[PDB]
């Protein structure tokens, strides 16, 4: 029994600590509603995923008995769900609520926080229709209410219910919940829960085709300027990949950016990699060569492989290489459920090579065209080099009769108008981060104005005795 | 933080032997993916005859 | 000044790094390895390669002499503390450190270099202590190790000359810049000490000239190169010991372009070998032949590629197939016509390129600064 | 897509699939978001048999649309029909709005409450009673107080 | 009871709209 | 009953009126620095013109919190300390202020420099090390 | 195919279909392809006898291009066709700039100087 004997300290110094870490969140959820304003709520529920995995069956038995000091139905129902603990000799009166605590009815709050708990830890026990039933008391109780304060708590809720479903795979039983819930997010409330639900929403359409739906919803659906600034990170990826698969490609490249800057760094480890496959192929379409510097990350290095191959052959003109690289890696590219974008590619990969190919060459003969890029035949080498003229991919013109394509010497480009519109992209921004900073600035400013330099009543003292001897 | 589970986060499986650990201005004309440059000299000479 | 030995990174590198090369440094390294009682590299020596099974008897005794002697430098600290002191006491410091850096890991020398410094009271030795970090950092490539004692050693030179040790540390920090893929300082610092060369502890001076001549060249332009190392008397009198650098070097200058490929030929071989430069062999080779074909084209306007097959290795496809990659690249002005095979140069203002560059450095620091507010205010 | 069927000039086939619409006007209702405002061309229609029903659905796809002043305009098309249930979640959405739009056109009369004043619509009017009586049944009194002074009734 | 909160706080609103055109108002003043 | 049109007016209201009473606050700390700046700069006029503070040297304190100070070219004199200033700290020679006419201590200037110093610098011995030297 | 210039496919593929003859559609193509290819021949290119653009694309010696050429321009000449694009007189002029910059300006400027 030496190997027990070892486990039980470890067990039994968990356990303490976190069961007075939870005595310290309910505190400040009821601290919460004391003061009439919901920010401390945020306190507790940022640290729970932290502590989502730090909780065992003997944590959650004595929260159920504890908190839920009152005979409510929760102990004809709860206990069932939890294995209850065997007969421990060291054994100890455990009541969070004393008194009148205990028996006064445990408040919405701190009711959404527990309950939120035991979905939770059974989320990690792989136990799912337990879960639903238990999810479905919760998120029915929450719905009654209309507490301020319980909306926040309410977001999170929200959210891992639908996970509870995706484990479950039902997914389209739950898209009526939330359309239902959106539809009162907005009204009934004004935000900070919404912004949770349009990207649960907004989910649900990914994980099937279902694109043509989904881009209806955002152009209608408005999103809450204050966004934790961690749903917006989740908003900015799901319609950079709606617009990514209807050729929005212009919006679509900067909108992932702008949820890569807002994404965690040094967590979420596991979403930065779809963002950036998305990025890079995104970019790949329209024509921007993606940076080399995240083809080397350590979190990177593997999953871009695929990816980095793929650029390879976009940046050379050459089609012939792109085939030979779809091939190779058309699985990967199945199973990520990005390859409808990959066969849209064989354009960009004659586009590029067509502007390179008229860019360093004056008089290339058609003939020599097609072997350089692969074209299999010098008939159809004039249409894709005539049809590049009109978009704009290369200026020059082309002597049909000789057979020749030339190029135009475009220089001097200082000159034109070009550079100050350039400029005037960087110049606008620039100036636009410095009145943001001046915008937290006016925000330290508190109780800092009553500051004496050396005192008051001595100098006012010394001042009258100088007078009077002055004068005489 | 609050850390995001709902996407899987792809195993590292990395080279923790510090193969390159070199920080440079690397641009993208660094992997040609050319077989050098002494052997495609070499045969250079012998393929036109001198 | 040798205790951390340059010269077995440069084995395990041939050993390492080429897979091709498996069969000669078998003999050289591993009696240095043996030698000096060295223990801490040789865990990590046999990490390589594989097992190397039998190495348990040859090493059985060779561990027991280290427990030996820091006990020696131990039971010699006690001494140093009720004796003399003061400089008795640094140098047993300094001794524990040296042995410690020259026989393995870093950490009990890092924190043992560290130790000594509070009590070294003299600024000349400060140096000593300073060198050192550069050395240990220079094998490992420890790039925040090294780029900052390099500050910490020109910030001590400033007080007092110590000259001899600028010098010194202009070789260090050229063999750095080298490393790293930047060419120009490494030629700036290099051509400064060619005449000055007092650190044969690396790279001995018929090296450092080939070194300086290697990126002399990459480095600096035409009319820098009349003064500094053609008509320089320290340079040219180095070359008469080595035929195949000095052929390389005049070829360019000489416009004797058909020797100069078969020159760069060896040199990129070479280069792949060489520790410290393999990183960017494949820079050096394409970036000479760049500066090759801008220097034979600067002249005409009109040349044809028929006459540049010649004249610069055989070849007419391969300078087809070479001009246009480059020209696409952006870099090597001129624009190819086929039909006619004919090569026209173009004059591009020196401005376009730096109004390209000024909007592709700007975005640099514009996203640095981006990443900046993100980072604060959650 | 099941709206698709509004172009055949079927009169009776028509109406068929608006009966569907509205038990199907939350879970999917985006397509039918506007690409299709024939609800309010059908309303419109004389062929009958519509006009209340099509403006059930009418306003409450303009319900999250937002467009609340467009909501109100057709939910009082529907007339008896639309908020016989008083007693659900939606009722009171475009109610509290009924109240909304009625106290800033009161108010704008009683400055020239002396003729050439607005033509305040009937239908409208008799909402806000009929919920101002539901007060009274309710024999909530504090309330109906100050909805009449609001009213400026 | 209710009215005389709706109706009160109308009032609040519309008074904080009034210390926005003084403090900001002072600002253009105190500068000068 | 109307809970509906009446608890939903009255919260919009409370949302539009916290983020406007969160916007007043940054805006009125705002122009409360702005105001005490122009206070002090108005008051600075008035201020720079009580006369200045003698410097001098306290020899040696003495009983009864006072001590014996001698002034720049001026004869000595034996002033009381305010009270802010504890006598514990007024040692013996140091740098210390006197009001204007009724000399009184009201801070401990920075410290001289030590006479043993000066000996240093006018004798210039260079600074030398085991290091620099030889045989 | 059509994402590109390729073309000589389309037609390619236009003889094999998978379901069936599918011409209800193709002649739809024919709106969407000829009208594309006589915009991109539009630009400022040379002369180009009737020899080529007659028996391209489908039809050996047909009036169908003399009725296209009507509709479109191509003059007619002594078997001469002109595709003549200047696109030069109205570039080079700022006096329009000259509006937009000075509104660009005074953006600068008063994002600047008064408070936000």
């Amino acid at each position: 029994k030496t190997a027990a004997a070892a486990a039980e300290h470890s067990q039994r110094e968990l356990d303490t600590v976190t069961l007075e870490d939870i005595k310290e969140h309910v505190k400040q959820l009821e601290k919460a509603v004391s003061g009439k304003e919901p920010r401390f709520v945020l306190r507790a529920l940022r640290m729970l995923p932290s502590t989502s995995r730090r909780l065992n069956h003997y944590v959650l038995y004595k929260a159920v008995q504890g908190f839920f000091t009152s005979n409510n139905a929760t102990r004809d129902f709860l206990l069932p769900f939890l294995e209850e603990p065997m007969d421990t000799e060291a054994d100890l009166q455990f009541r969070p609520r004393t008194g009148k605590a205990a028996s006064t009815p445990l408040l919405p709050e701190v009711e959404a926080y527990l309950q939120l708990l035991v979905v939770i830890f059974m989320m990690n026990s792989k136990r799912y229709k337990e879960a639903q039933k238990i999810s479905d008391d919760l998120m029915q109780k929450i719905s009654t209410q209309n507490r301020r304060a319980l909306d926040l708590v309410a977001a999170k809720c929200y959210y891992y219910h639908a996970r509870v479903y995706e484990f479950l795979d039902k997914l389209d039983v739950v898209r009526s919940f939330l359309h239902a819930r959106l539809r009162t997010a907005t009204l009934r409330h004004d935000a900070d829960g919404q912004a949770t639900l349009l990207n649960l929403l907004l989910r649900n359409y990914l994980h099937y085709s279902l694109y043509d739906q989904a881009e209806k919803l955002v152009s209608k659906s408005v999103f809450p300027e204050q966004a934790n600034n961690n749903e917006w990170a989740r908003y900015l990826y799901y319609t950079g990949r709606i617009k990514a698969i209807q050729l929005e490609y212009s919006e679509a490249r900067r909108t992932m950016t702008n949820a890569l800057r807002k994404a965690p760094q040094h967590t979420a480890v596991g979403f930065k990699q779809t963002v950036h496959k998305l990025l890079i192929v995104v970019e790949l379409l329209l024509g921007e060569i993606p940076d080399r510097l995240q083809f080397r990350q350590p979190s990177l290095k593997r999953s871009l492989m695929p990816y980095f191959l793929l650029t390879q052959a976009v940046r050379t003109g050459n089609l012939a290489k792109f085939n030979q690289v779809l091939d190779q890696f058309g699985e990967k590219f199945q199973a990520d459920g990005t390859y409808t974008l990959i066969i849209r590619l064989r354009h960009n990969v004659i586009k590029t090579g067509v502007r390179m190919i008229s860019l360093s060459y004056s008089r290339i003969s058609l003939a020599d065209i097609a072997q350089k890029l692969q074209l299999d035949s010098p008939e159809d080498a004039e249409f894709i080099v005539a049809k590049a003229i009109r978009d704009g991919v290369i200026e020059a013109s082309i002597n049909h009769e000789k057979g020749y394509v030339q190029s135009k010497e475009m220089i001097d480009i200082y000159s034109t108008r070009e550079p100050q519109l350039a400029f005037h992209q960087r110049i606008s921004f620039c100036l636009d981060i410095h009145n943001m900073s001046v915008k937290a600035m006016r925000f330290p400013p508190k109780s800092y104005n009553k500051d004496l330099e050396s005192a008051e009543e001595r100098r006012e003292r010394e001042q009258q005795d100088l007078e009077f001897a002055k004068e005489m | 933080d609050d850390e995001f589970e709902e996407f899987p986060a792809e195993d590292w499986a990395g080279l923790d032997e510090d193969e390159d650990a070199h920080v440079w201005e690397d641009n993208w004309d660094d992997d040609n993916v050319e077989d050098d440059f002494s052997n495609q000299l070499r045969a250079e000479l012998e393929k036109h005859g001198y | 000044p040798k205790n951390p030995d340059l010269r077995i990174a440069q084995l395990r590198f041939l050993l390492s790094l080429p897979e091709h090369r498996g069969d000669a440094a078998v003999r050289d390294e591993l009696m240095a390895a043996v030698r000096d009682n060295n223990m801490a590299p040789y865990y990590e020596a046999l990490c390589k390669s594989l097992d190397w099974q039998i190495d348990v008897d040859l090493l059985n005794k060779m561990k027991k002499a280290n427990e030996d002697e820091l006990k020696r430098l131990d039971e010699e600290l006690e001494d140093a503390e009720k004796n003399l002191g003061e400089s008795e006491i640094r140098d047993a410091m300094m001794a524990k450190a040296e042995y410690l850096c020259r026989i393995g890991d870093k950490e009990g020398a890092l924190t043992a270099f560290r130790k000594t410094y509070d009590k070294t009271v003299a600024l000349g030795h400060r140096l000593d202590i300073v060198f050192y970090l550069l050395r240990i950092g220079l094998f490992y490539m420890d790039n925040d190790l090294i780029t900052r004692n390099t500050e910490k050693a020109k910030s001590l030179i400033e007080e007092g000359g110590d000259w001899d040790r600028r010098n010194r540390l202009k070789v260090y920090q050229g063999l750095y810049c080298v490393a790293i893929r930047d060419f120009k300082q490494a030629a700036e610092l290099f051509l400064d000490t060619v005449s000055t060369f007092t650190s044969y502890e690396l790279m001995d001076y018929k090296t450092f000239v080939t070194y300086t001549v290697y990126v002399s060249m990459i480095a600096l332009e035409r009319p820098d190169l009349r003064e500094k190392v053609i008509k320089g008397a320290e340079i040219l009198e180095v070359l008469h010991s080595l035929p195949a650098v000095r052929q390389y070097l005049f070829s360019l200058y000489e416009c004797r372009y058909s020797v100069f490929f078969q020159s760069l030929a060896v040199v990129e071989q070479e280069m792949k070998k060489d520790w410290l430069f393999a990183p960017h062999y494949r820079y050096y080779v394409r970036e000479m032949r760049i500066h090759a074909y801008s220097q034979l084209l600067e002249s005409y306007r009109s040349l044809t590629l028929g006459y540049m097959a010649e004249a610069f290795g055989v070849g007419v496809e391969f300078i087809d197939q070479e001009l246009s990659r480059f020209i696409a690249a952006g870099r090597l002005h001129c624009k190819i016509d086929k039909v006619n095979e004919i090569v026209e140069t173009n004059r591009p203002d020196s401005k376009n390129w730096q109004y390209q560059e000024t909007i592709k450095k700007g975005d640099l620091l514009l996203n640095r600064v981006q990443k900046l507010s993100r980072v604060i205010n959650m | 897509g099941i709206i698709s069927l509004l172009d055949e000039d079927e009169p009776q086939l028509k109406e068929f699939a608006l009966h569907k619409l509205n038990a199907v006007v939350n879970d999917f209702w985006a397509e039918i978001s506007e690409s299709v405002d024939k609800i309010e061309v059908l309303y419109e229609d004389e062929g009958f048999r519509s006009r209340q029903f099509a403006a059930l659905v009418a306003s409450k796809v303009f319900y999250h649309l937002g467009a609340f002043e467009e909501s109100l305009n057709y939910a009082l098309g529907a007339g008896d029909l639309f908020n016989v249930n008083d007693n659900s979640e939606y009722v009171e959405t475009i109610i509290a709005k009924c109240i909304d739009h009625y106290t800033k056109q009161c108010v704008e009369n009683a400055d020239l409450p002396e003729g050439e004043k607005k033509p305040i619509d009937q239908r409208l009017e008799g909402i806000v009673n009929k919920m101002f009586q539901r007060c009274l049944d309710d024999h909530k009194y504090k309330q109906a107080i100050g909805i009449a002074l609001e009213t400026r009734r | 009871d209710l009215y005389s909160r709706y109706k009160k706080l109308q009032q609040e609103l519309e008074f904080l709209e009034v210390q926005e055109e003084y403090i900001k108002d002072e600002q253009k003043n105190l500068k000068k | 009953g109307l809970r509906q049109y009446y608890l939903s007016k009255i919260e919009e209201l409370q949302l539009i009126v916290n983020d406007k009473s969160q916007n007043l606050r940054r805006l009125q700390a705002q122009r409360n620095e702005l105001n005490a700046k122009v206070r002090l700069l108005r008051e600075e006029l008035q201020l720079l013109q009580e006369q200045g503070s003698y410097v001098g040297e306290v020899v040696r304190a003495m009983d009864k919190k006072k001590v014996l100070v001698k002034v720049h070219p001026e004869g000595k004199f034996v002033v009381d300390v305010d009270k802010n200033i504890d006598i514990n700290d007024v040692t013996p020679n140091c740098r210390v202020a006197l009001r204007n006419d009724s000399y009184t201590l009201h801070k401990i200037l920075p410290n001289k420099v030590d006479p043993l110093v000066s000996l240093m610098m006018v004798e210039k011995v260079p600074d030398s090390t085991y290091e620099m030297i030889g045989g | 195919y059509l994402m590109e210039g390729s073309y000589n496919k389309v037609f390619l593929a236009k003889g094999n279909i998978p379901a069936e003859s599918y011409t209800f559609f193709i002649d739809i193509l024919l709106d969407t392809i000829r009208d594309e290819i006589a915009g991109c021949i539009e630009k400022a290119y040379e002369k180009i006898l009737f020899t080529e653009a007659t028996r391209i694309l489908f039809f050996n010696t047909p009036k169908k291009m003399t009725d296209y050429a009507k509709k479109r321009g191509w003059v007619l000449g002594p078997n001469n066709y002109y595709s003549f694009a200047s696109q030069q007189q109205k570039p080079e002029d700022t006096t329009i700039p000259s509006t937009e910059l000075a509104k660009q300006v005074i953006e600068y400027a008063r994002q600047l100087e008064m408070i936000v």
